[PDB]
C-alpha cells in the first residue's frame, strides 16, 4: 500500500484498548476514547501513541479530547484524515 | 496535550 501504519498490531481497536490495562489512575481520559482515536498506551506516564502516524501525546489536560488533540498535533495522519 |  501507499500508506503504512507505524504499528500494525495496534491496527485493531481492541488491541489498543487492551494496552490501557495499567493506564494510571490520574490519567483522566478513558481508554475507550483514546483507543477510538487511534491511540494506544506506551506504558510510560500518560503517554500514548497513534498506530497510524506514530505520533505520541502526553500531559493531557482537562478539556482535552483525544480526537481534537490528535488532529491538532498530527493533522496529516491517515487515521485523522480517514475518519 | 503535547507531542513527544
Ligand atoms: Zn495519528
Amino acid at each position: 500500500g501507499t500508506i503504512y501504519p507505524r504499528n500494525p498490531a495496534m491496527y485493531s481497536e481492541e488491541a489498543r484498548l487492551k494496552s490501557f490495562q495499567n493506564w494510571p489512575d490520574y490519567a483522566h481520559l478513558t481508554p475507550r476514547e483514546l483507543a477510538s482515536a487511534g491511540l494506544y498506551y506506551t506504558g510510560i506516564g500518560d503517554q500514548v501513541q497513534c498506530f497510524a502516524c506514530g505520533g505520541k501525546l502526553k500531559n493531557w489536560e482537562p478539556g482535552d479530547r483525544a480526537w481534537s488533540e490528535h488532529r491538532r498535533h498530527f493533522p496529516n495522519c491517515f487515521f485523522v484524515l480517514g475518519r | 496535550s503535547v507531542p513527544i
